[PDB]
RNA sequence: GGACCUGGCGGUGCUUCAUAUCCCUCUAGAGGAGCCUGUUCUGUAAUCGAUAAACCCCGAUCAACCUCACCACCUCUUGCUCAGCCUAUAUACCGCCAUCUUCAGCAAACCCUGAUGAAGGCUACAAAGUAAGCGCAAGUACCCACGUAAAGACGUUAGGUCAAGGUGUAGCCCAUGAGGUGGCAAGAAAUGGGCUACAUUUUCUACCCCAGAAACGAUAGCCCUUAUGAAAUAAGGGUCGAAGGUGGAUUUAG
């Protein structure tokens, strides 16, 4: 039921382990929750890949700059 | 070449509703969770307000796949009743007896 | 789609390669109804 | 016959217990009578059970207009077979699936198989 | 008919090719042997068994048509021809001289069958004229060719026996003899166990008869075939019970000891306490709801 | 009164197919189905394309087919091999046939992207199983 | 590959040859549909991805003068647009680099100035099979031109060579090899020349074309050219190249043209193949049989060499290498029927069984030529029983046999005196299509009537005789309407005589007056035994009077025959005395 | 849409509505009429599309056929006249029906 | 038409020769004279060579218990055997301890996407894993929603990411952590 | 006008029956109160279809926008479409049903009777009827052969739907077609069907039937919070403590 789709060989820390592409901010702050809570998310998908998972991150990482 | 243009209308609240559907799944998120200031999620509120009234999937119609009706339709085939009973009951359909307990 | 479907059967049948009654039934028709009307 | 016996070893596969989901009690039980034979050519074990059978019931209206009083009642018939197989090796596993899966019958068949390959912690 | 013998040779060369075909190149492939070979090779799962395939020879496949009745100079064979039932009417003139000749001296066929035998469509009334007229022959005192006459007319009777099953008694466990019967009305399900000896006992589902059941109907109901029996303080039950209420838990537990201390008493006490009506299971189970109604048989509002 | 898939009866003159004859009420009792996929059962997701598909192909063969197919086709799908298996008559030319074969082979395995495989059974004239 | 119907079979082998073409026909149907209207088929359902189910892109996407459009209108083999944007490149003044520019060279040499064919090239095989027998010399002479493309001086290929600035090695073999496939045998070696002048290196593809068009050049001995092509070797080995299969291959070819005496260089070839170390192909012992085959030679030691091959060649497995495997196979089994050898044919067989080389088998045509040849042994020399099992176990699964092998059959059977099995054999011949072949009607008819039988064979040959009269006689208005043949009417008359079908016998000499054939005293005196036994003066009146009719020698027997075995009328002696005087 | 398109002899029934017309076509023709080597024309093995001409008077001779079959259905059928016209009274029937007892009127 | 291979077929001609591959019906092939329907009142089944419902029958012509023999005589050469790992159950626990979960659901169609294909999930036995006393408190205190009593099996589930092979790389990882995060000791354990 | 034939009718006769239908009977309701939901009427700039049995929680297994075909305003012309139209006709239709049907008849092809009229065809101790085919029946599904399902032909009501879709006829194409935005679904009243009650076999709590206590009833109104949604209908809590005293004629279902 997986023939192909190889997912570039990420091998189960890039799909739930989001601290690399986190990026850390200041730990204690609200942004620093939201983070949490979407990395915890986005780490429960599995129909998302890792490449849409880090372009969901740089689009919060980009808004919250923009704010 | 569609059925109808309701038919029409449905299939471009669905295309256009699938290209558009990442940007109102940040900034929702970004209504309902309890962190954010108010003003702060008001901004964001100005924003899906904003962006365009067909795709948000408030507006999705499962209508019949071969026929356009919006109500009397079974979604494990997108058939209309009476378009499914006569699939069903010409025998093309395989699997479907007539229930009798 | 629709699209696809549709005009792939439209193209066949003016390649000649379809035949369907249904639109040999609106071309009889709109020739009388041409002829007429 | 190219075989080429290449380097690790068995993947240890116990209980490969084949679900066998069905519209037709004649294809189940057929295709029962030509997996039990072939795994006992095979020298594998395979044991039969029967999951009791699912109807799926769901109702419509006759008429399209009015005329809600006379309804029609459609029933699917979803009944299921099983045959699981206790020991049986990697490379038997996948050549008798792989038979199996070749003679599979149509519509009127699905293969649901559960493989517990065992091996060794770490 | 050509028709036929081709379709007789067809169906030889066909079965012997079947057998070939399985597994079967000896001579001797049975017709069960035949059904349960295309049974395998079409998986038949039509609900209709004439629907199933069928490989049968052609005598049983296709109908019994009639010969011709006439040869090539007219002049029909059987004298009685023209009155068109020629086989019926020869069977009644035949049992009418038996009847005469025999005076001179001194279950049944049912109408299909008959039909069957004489290859020609019958009345009622004609065939209740051939039941009255064989049994005239039977009530006068009539030879063997008449007995064997009226015994290929009549036919079997199959009748069945109304005598209760009766399970082994099970010597096991320790030392003690039980006997393991099983009960079910309305979707539950009761296994009891009944030992012989132990003064009266039971044990549903691991508790007690009046913590399983505080109702006194239930326990009328577990009272029940003891009582009738005469055997109330003598014996010990252990249950297990799964699905429905109450109410059907106690009758499947009410069953299933019934049909164990069958076992447990004489063969005519336990005709007698299945006239009391204890060893049968009870088929009132609940109805389906309908649509267009508003229950199993409760229907709508105004109608007339 | 019920005319779901029941061809009534004319003056006893019209020829009919055991398909035709038999009413839905039959379906599974007496009949069968005419398409064999794994759509319909407990578990699968995609049996609404297979539908429609279905459909798509029996109005396709229908359509370049033509005045040929005796009665309806039987679509069985096993695995990823499609089987178109017809009924079609004695009429035209062999060439005809091999040439509509290879066709609507290629066309259907490239439009629904797997082996598609047509199987043809000749026949002299339209069966009847009765005359209503 | 055919279906399964008995309306869909195919008789013959031109039906199924038809039946084939027309299914490659329909899939370039819808290939030309699909790849004519890509956007309606877009939509991939199937994972993994098939790229032999996506679309074939054919036009050009890159529309700017660009190298990248260069290789891709070269990648998609559109000759005059690659030549015409080479030229607008050349007027842009970009400079078109030496890859490209020799593929520009590559496209226009191997297809010599002219787009590829838009039909895939199936056809030049369509012989009618009614002239396998006569000729081969002439047949050689008008089958051996191809009607390619003619190297034309100052071409396309020509013009961007002398275009372009710094020629290399690739450019020169490329040239060299397309003259050679354009037939500029002399302008290759001129140019082989320069580019020795140049001091370049020639691989083996150019090396091979060059020994082709040495052989191919016109008005040189045999001698001559055969030293030139060790000089060309010669070249080889101080150019460090290594030669090999395929050219010696071409070698082997080329020595086929040049015949006789060719066949101890054959071997010298061969043994410095052995020697040097590269395994001769199947096609390379072709080349050596169709070689030292020709016909006028009174020898066959030439034919023993065969011997030899499957000697070396017995229970070996085949890969392909070279595209006359299948000719090897079709030479060798002509040697077979050329020398009519039961063993070696066998021998051969056995090495078809082994492995694949049912693959080399090859075309339909071949296959049919194999099979044919193979089947006509098996009836000239092998006893009935296993030439019937070589019948059922080839006809028709693997072959459609021909009407010549039909009269082969015949000759066979009635060698063997197994006449039992004609019927059974004419019934596979009407199946397979072979109804209107009057040579096969008429073998039948000879060997058929040509003995008293048991009844029970006479009756089964009554049946066979009257469907092939109903066979004559349904067969209306063709421009060959073959007249009833005298043998085969008086064949048909003698097997109903003796079935005792004496009406239609009677009937059909009403046809034998009609068609105005001579009949046969045979059928004549069978005919007087028939009108012993019906008793019936009128009917031997009547076929005394065809006799009388036609003027036969024997009619003043029958008449008196008449006299002494019949109650006659006065008139009637009358009439036949009249007949008697006329024809005395 | 296609999907939607329907069936014949259905078309016929719902148009005649008589419970309360394509065999001049050959298998391969179309408007653009890229003639086939299967259809139309026989199996040299060549693909081509004819020109303008040829589609035009192929599709006049087409529509000249239509008419005339047009006509073909619209002559006139001479009825002898029974006692007046549209009248039943001495119109002839045929010959009696051939008895099947081998007997013939 | 022609007369068929059905009456040119003789007795002991070989069947898988015959049907190779899972085919529909095809009566002409078919040397067997089998009849469908219902009947007519009058009359009989209907016959063998048009029969859509003969065509419609899954068709398990290609299958014979002879022909299985030959093709698993082709097939034989494609297995090992097995150790003495023994019918066993505790015996195969003690060789090899750990159990898991990871399948593949058979459609039939276009695609082979069935995403919950994907299961993974693993059983594993503190008995067999024989190192856990106040690490096994720790455990249980870690999973509390599994580790039903009355069997001493551990169950880990995976459905988070994509792939089955990194569902099993998730199974194993979650077991090796949950192992060193048991047997690291933490400060606030005595205040319990 | 006279005499008939066939059918329908009869507050038409005799006889035998109906059994949840015909009555006497048996149980539980409606009709009386509140609420929900359709319909009529009124209203609005604001769809349409059903309308005794066989309409009235009906197309809808379902309308905040969408659905949507309604209205208001503003825009589009080879308009997603070799356009389309939810424009008119269910009294042109196919398609999909209701009703008699909680029936057993409909009948090709013949033969006979009636001076060869419409028409009719019955007597088993038998006087002209024989009958292919559909239907009942039979065979199937569910737990049995019982029961419930399914099934029930020809025809009836021009019975329902051009609006599921297709479609003939007539019409439009500056329109009656296409798109965007915003509103339409309110009751001086009435009626159909459901839900909850008017409590003592009741109510609250634990238990899920061996107690303690009382000695009533909105799923309505208002407020708060939550769910889902761009934008509240639904859910919970708070608040409140209606009318209501087991309902006449008539009627429903078993
Ligand atoms: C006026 N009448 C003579 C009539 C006429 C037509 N149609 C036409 O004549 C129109 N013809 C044109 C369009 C001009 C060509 C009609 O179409 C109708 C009717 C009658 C109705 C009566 C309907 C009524 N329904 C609504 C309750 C009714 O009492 C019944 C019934 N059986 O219950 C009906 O029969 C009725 O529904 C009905 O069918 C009518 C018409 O169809
Ligand atoms: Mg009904
Ligand atoms: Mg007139
Ligand atoms: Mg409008
Ligand atoms: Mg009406
Ligand atoms: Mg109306
Ligand atoms: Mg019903
Ligand atoms: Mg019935």
């Amino acid at each position: 039921n997986e023939a192909g789709f190889d997912d570039d060989g990420s091998e189960f820390h890039e799909h739930i382990f989001l601290e690399k592409h986190l990026e850390s901010f200041p730990k204690q702050g609200p942004i620093r929750h939201f983070m949490e809570l979407v990395t915890c998310g986005l780490s429960k998908n599995p129909y998302l890949s890792v490449k849409q998972k880090v372009e969901h991150i740089e689009w919060f990482r980009n808004y919250f700059n923009e704010k | 070449h569609y059925v109808d243009w309701r038919m029409w209308r449905d299939v471009k609240r669905r295309k256009m509703a699938y290209e558009y559907a990442d940007e109102r799944l940040r900034i929702n998120s970004l209504r309902k969770n309890t962190i954010l200031p108010k003003i702060l999620q008001d901004v964001a509120d100005e924003e899906i307000a904003a962006l365009p009234r067909d795709s948000c999937p408030v507006r999705i119609r499962n209508r019949c796949v071969m026929t356009s009706r919006p109500r009397g339709v079974k979604r494990r085939w997108r058939l209309s009743r009476i378009v499914f009973r006569h699939l069903a009951d010409h025998g093309q359909l395989s699997g479907i007896q007539r229930a009798t307990w | 789609n629709h699209h696809t479907y549709a005009e792939l059967m439209q193209t066949l049948r003016f390649l000649g390669l379809y035949r369907d009654e249904h639109q040999d039934f609106m071309d009889e028709q709109k020739r009388l109804k041409k002829l007429r009307g | 016959p190219v075989v080429t016996i290449s380097d690790e070893p068995d993947i240890l596969y116990k209980r490969l217990s084949v679900l066998v989901k069905g519209h037709d009690k004649a294809v189940l039980d057929s295709y029962e009578y030509f997996a039990v034979l072939a795994a006992k050519e095979l020298g594998i074990s395979i044991k039969v059970h029967e999951p009791p059978r699912k109807i799926e019931r769901f109702t419509l209206l006759q008429s399209v207009h009015i005329y809600k009083k006379h309804r029609v009642q459609y029933e699917m018939r979803t009944l299921y077979r099983c045959l699981e197989l206790e020991h049986l090796t990697g490379s038997t596993a996948d050549v008798y699936l792989e038979y199996i899966q070749r003679n599979l019958p149509e519509g009127v068949a699905m293969e649901v198989t559960k493989t517990q390959l065992e091996q060794l912690p770490e | 008919e050509d028709f036929i013998k081709k379709q007789i040779e067809e169906f030889n060369i066909g079965k012997r090719h079947l057998a070939n075909m399985m597994g079967e190149d000896p001579e001797t492939f049975t017709q069960e042997d035949i059904d349960r070979a295309i049974a395998y090779l079409f998986p038949s799962g039509l609900f209709e068994k004439r629907a199933r395939p069928v490989m049968k020879h052609p005598e049983q496949i296709f109908p019994r048509q009639r010969a011709i009745q006439w040869g090539e100079d007219g002049r029909p064979f059987h004298y009685l021809f023209y009155t068109g039932k020629q086989s019926y009417y020869s069977l009644m003139h035949d049992v009418y001289g038996m009847l005469l000749n025999l005076e001179k001296h001194q279950r049944w066929l049912i109408k299909e069958e008959l039909e069957e035998m004489l290859v020609e469509k019958l009345s009622d009334l004609d065939y209740m004229q051939f039941i009255r007229l064989l049994e005239k022959l039977l009530t006068s005192q009539c030879g063997a060719a008449e007995e064997e006459f009226v015994q290929r007319f009549r036919r079997s009777v199959t009748l069945e026996s109304k005598k209760q099953l009766i399970e082994p008694v099970q010597y096991d466990e320790q030392g003690m003899a039980f006997s393991k019967s099983e009960g079910k009305r309305k979707t539950a399900k009761a296994e009891a166990i009944v030992y012989k000896h132990g003064s009266g006992r039971i044990k549903v589902n691991g508790i007690d008869y009046q913590l399983y059941f505080p109702i006194t109907q239930d326990r009328e109901q577990l009272m029940f075939p003891f009582h009738f029996v005469d055997r109330l303080g003598k014996h010990d039950v252990t249950c297990t019970v799964s699905g429905g209420g109450r109410s059907a838990q106690a009758g499947a537990i009410r069953l299933a000891m019934a049909k164990a201390l069958c076992s447990f008493v004489t063969e005519d006490e336990v005709e007698w306490m299945r006239q009391a009506g204890l060893l049968t299971t009870d088929p009132r189970v609940r109805e389906r709801k309908k649509p267009g109604q508003e229950g199993a048989r409760r229907k709508f509002t105004w109608k007339k | 009164k019920n005319r779901a898939a029941r061809v009534r009866v004319s003056k006893g003159d019209k020829p009919v197919t055991y398909e035709e004859a038999h009413a839905p009420h039959y379906i599974a009792h007496r009949k069968g189905w005419l398409s064999l996929h794994t759509g319909n059962l407990d578990g699968e997701d995609h049996a609404a394309e297979r539908t429609v598909e279905d459909v798509f192909l029996r109005k396709f063969m229908w359509g370049t087919f033509p005045g040929c197919l005796a009665d309806q086709l039987v679509l069985k799908r096993r695995g990823n091999q499609l089987e178109i298996c017809a009924v079609v008559l004695r009429q035209l030319s062999p060439h005809k046939y091999y040439f509509l074969v290879g066709y609507s082979e290629t066309l259907l395995s490239y439009f629904y992207k797997c082996p598609v495989r047509l199987h043809l059974q000749t026949v002299p004239s339209k069966v009847v199983y009765k005359y209503l | 590959v055919f279906q399964d119907d008995p309306y869909l079979m195919p008789a013959s082998s031109l039906e199924s040859r038809s039946f084939l073409l027309a299914k490659k026909s329909g899939e370039n149907v819808a290939k030309f549909i699909i790849n004519s209207y890509p956007k309606y088929f877009q939509k991939d359902i199937a994972e993994p991805h098939i790229p032999c189910l996506m679309p074939e892109y054919f036009e050009p996407q890159i529309k700017d003068i660009s190298e990248a459009a260069l290789k891709e209108r070269i990648e998609l083999r559109k000759v005059k647009a690659s030549v015409d944007m080479f030229d607008q490149l050349l007027q842009a003044g970009t400079t078109v680099s030496l890859e490209t520019t020799n593929s520009l060279l590559d496209l226009l040499c191997y297809y010599g100035d002219q787009e590829p064919s838009t039909d895939y090239h199936f056809q030049q095989t369509g012989q009618s099979e009614a002239l396998e027998e006569e000729n081969d010399e002439t047949s050689r002479r008008k089958a051996g031109h191809q009607f390619g493309v003619t190297w034309r001086a100052k071409n396309n290929a020509e013009r961007i060579f002398s275009l372009m600035p710094e020629k290399n090695e690739h450019s020169y073999c490329t040239m060299i090899r397309g003259m050679v496939k354009h037939r500029a045998y002399e302008q290759a070696l001129n140019l082989y020349t320069e580019l020795l002048n140049n001091r370049l290196h020639a691989d083996v593809y150019t090396f091979n074309a060059l020994i082709e068009a040495t052989v191919c050049a016109i008005n040189e001995k045999f001698e001559e050219k055969w030293s030139k092509i060790l000089e060309l070797l010669r070249h080889m080995v101080a150019q460090k190249v290594k030669p090999n299969l395929q050219t010696f291959n071409t070698i082997l070819k080329c020595l086929r043209r040049f015949h006789v005496f060719a066949r101890s260089p054959a071997l010298q070839v061969l043994r410095e193949m052995k020697a040097i170390g590269i395994e001769p192909s199947l096609a390379t012992y072709h080349h050596i049989i169709r070689l030292f085959d020709q016909p006028g030679d009174p020898l066959k030691r030439s034919s023993f060499i065969i011997y030899d091959i499957m000697n070396e060649l017995m229970g070996k497995r085949f890969s392909p290498k070279d595209p006359d495997d299948d000719k090897f196979f079709q030479s060798a089994m002509s040697i077979c029927s050329s020398l009519r050898d039961l063993e070696l044919a066998y021998q051969v067989h056995g090495l078809l069984k082994t492995g694949d080389n049912w693959k080399f088998i090859g075309p339909d045509q071949h296959r049919n030529f194999y099979y044919s040849k193979f089947f006509d042994l098996i009836c000239l020399m092998e006893q009935i029983d296993v030439t019937l099992k070589w019948y059922e176990d080839l006809i028709p699964s693997a072959y459609f046999p021909h009407s010549q092998t039909m009269i082969h059959l015949l000759q066979a059977l009635d060698v063997a005196n197994r006449l039992e099995v004609i019927p059974k054999i004419w019934k596979d011949s009407k199946e397979y299509g072979h109804t209107f072949r009057s040579d096969l009607r008429e073998e039948i008819l000879m060997l058929m009537a040509r003995d008293k039988h048991p009844p029970e064979l006479q009756v089964a040959f009554a049946d066979c005789a009257a469907d092939i009269k109903s066979a004559y006689e349904s067969q209306p208005i063709r421009q060959t309407a073959q007249d009833w043949p005298a043998t085969s009417l008086n064949c048909i008359a003698i097997l109903f005589l003796r079935a005792g079908r004496t009406q239609e016998a009677w009937k059909m000499l009403g046809l034998f007056r009609k068609h105005n054939k001579i009949p046969r005293s045979e059928l004549l005196n069978e005919l007087m035994d028939s009108a012993k036994v019906s008793n019936s003066p009128s009917q031997a009146i009547e076929v005394v009077e065809l006799a009388s009719a036609f003027s036969l020698p024997i009619c003043e027997g029958l008449t008196q025959r008449v006299m002494s075995d019949f109650a006659i009328n006065q008139e009637q002696k009358e009439a036949l005395s009249n007949l008697t005087a006329l024809t005395s | 849409s296609f999907f939607t398109k329907l069936t014949a002899d259905e078309l016929w029934k719902g148009a005649l509505a008589e419970t309360g017309l394509n065999r001049g076509q050959i298998i391969g023709e179309g408007r653009y009429g890229f003639l086939w080597p299967g259809l139309n024309v026989p199996l040299v093995q060549t693909i081509a599309q004819r020109s303008k001409e040829e589609q035009e008077k192929v599709e006049a001779d087409m529509i000249q056929q239509r008419e005339e079959w047009d006509r073909k259905k619209k002559m006139k059928v001479k009825r002898e006249r029974g006692w007046s016209g549209n009248s039943w009274g001495g119109i002839s029937l045929g010959p009696p029906d051939p008895g099947p007892c081998g007997e013939t009127y | 038409a022609l007369p068929p291979r059905t009456e040119k077929m003789a007795v002991d001609q070989d069947w898988p020769s015959v049907y190779p591959v899972a085919a529909p019906f095809k009566p002409s092939a078919v040397p067997l004279p089998v009849r469908m329907g219902y009947p007519v009142k009058k009359g009989v089944p209907m016959a063998k060579e048009g029969n859509l419902e003969l065509l419609k029958i899954p068709n398990f012509l290609h299958l014979t218990p002879v022909a299985i023999k030959k093709h698993c005589e082709a097939l034989k050469d494609f297995c090992t055997e097995w150790p003495a790992a023994l019918d066993s159950d505790e015996k195969c626990e003690k060789h090899f301890p750990i159990e898991i979960d990871s399948t593949d659901y058979v459609s039939s169609g276009p695609s082979v996407r069935n995403p919950r294909a994907r299961v993974v999930v693993l059983r594993v036995k503190l008995s067999s894993l024989n190192l856990d006393d106040h690490a096994k408190k720790k455990l249980i205190k870690l999973v509390g929603e599994r580790y039903c009593k009355t069997t001493d099996v551990l169950t880990i589930k995976t459905d988070r990411c994509p792939l089955r092979r990194q569902n099993y790389d998730y199974a194993v990882y979650l077991l090796t952590v949950l192992y060193h995060e048991s047997w690291n000791t933490e400060e606030w354990e005595k205040s319990k």
